[PDB]
């Protein structure tokens, strides 16, 4: 079986541009390419089958997608901090908001996130490859 | 107008680290220009990259200044450098390749766990459960009372960090019965049951 263990913290690498998902201490959400960045070590936790929360370890905040589709990290877990985790046929993972069921966690090729309202299944901005935290 | 080599599309080169799921094709590009037409070489970890360095070798489409590796595997991990040059200069760019193997299966538990347990009333007891899964798994412990009762369930408040082990202090004749560790992910569900026997 492949190395990694499910409870270990991970980095979420985005096919689009090769940015790692980063969660800032002030709740800001974006992506970077520097693997050493301390705000990209995340902790995934299943709340129920196929559904998870994504916590930026350092920022000690949870990834969340607001009503408008904007992405941010809140100190307190709410119902907007849950995403359906799916391992697509292409072997990448997608994180679809459980609250706003058609919006995906994603990153623009610029390194900035992409509004959930502007994402779609066929897109490349929504594809993430989970990786070890070194 | 004779000039040294230069990158004609730095946009396609910004993404330095290429992490892809195993079995996929990787194409590294270094679009160049310069007069005369610069040549191109590829290095793997600073050394010449030969067809025998990986099963199946690789392909190169000079026309697109690209390096192509099909069905990548973990051992392909490493640095790939393109070296372009002509009589007026030499420039290089390095990409890092990282391969990740996916494991598309429903959760798998270790045979034998949780194990059956025995104890006299008032005694302490535990059930361990080892789970392996790629997609994030959801684990919960259930007691049969099919009348089922969730004793513990993973979540933001009950981290995986300690969800794999279930303790029962000062057990009573009530506690006896069949305990189950159930793990599930988007693909499917799996579970192993153990039996707790309480003695007088």
């Amino acid at each position: 079986f492949p190395p990694g263990h499910f409870k270990d913290p991970k980095r979420l690498y985005c096919k689009n541009g090769g940015f790692f998902l980063r969660i800032h201490p002030d709740g800001r959400v974006d992506g970077v390419r520097e693997k050493s960045d301390p705000h990209i070590k995340l902790q995934l936790q299943a709340e129920e089958r196929g559904v998870v929360s994504i916590k930026g370890v350092s920022a000690n905040r949870y990834l969340a997608m607001k009503e408008d589709g904007r992405l941010l990290a809140s100190k307190s877990v709410t119902d907007e901090c849950f995403f359906f985790e799916r391992l697509e046929s292409n072997n990448y993972n997608t994180y679809r908001s459980r609250k706003y069921t058609s919006w995906y966690v994603a990153l623009k090729r610029t390194g900035q996130y992409k509004l959930g309202s502007k994402t779609g299944p066929g897109q490349k901005a929504i594809l993430f490859l989970p990786m070890s935290a070194k | 107008n004779k000039r040294a080599p230069y990158w004609t599309n730095t946009e396609k080169m910004e993404k330095r680290l290429h992490a892809v799921p195993a079995a996929n094709t990787v194409k590294f590009r270094c679009p160049a220009g310069g007069n005369p037409m610069p040549t191109m070489r590829w290095l793997k970890n600073g050394k010449e990259f030969k067809q025998e360095h990986r099963i199946g070798g690789y392909k190169v489409r000079n026309q697109h200044w690209s390096l192509i590796m099909e069905s990548v595997v973990p051992s392909d991990k490493g640095n790939y450098t393109c070296v372009v040059e002509n009589e007026y200069g030499s420039i290089n760019h390095t990409y890092h390749l990282d391969v990740v193997e996916r494991w598309p299966h429903r959760p798998i538990l270790q045979a034998g766990l949780p194990a059956n347990a025995s104890t006299v009333v008032g005694g302490d007891v535990e059930f361990v459960c080892k789970v392996y899964s790629d997609a994030q798994p959801h684990i919960q412990w259930i007691k049969h009372v099919p009348y089922l009762k969730v004793l513990k369930a993973a979540g933001v408040n009950t981290t995986d960090k300690e969800i794999e082990v279930l303790y029962i202090r000062n057990v009573t004749f009530e506690d006896a019965g069949e305990y189950t560790c159930l793990a599930g992910n988007s693909i499917g569900i799996s579970f192993h049951s153990a039996w707790l026997t309480v003695l007088p």
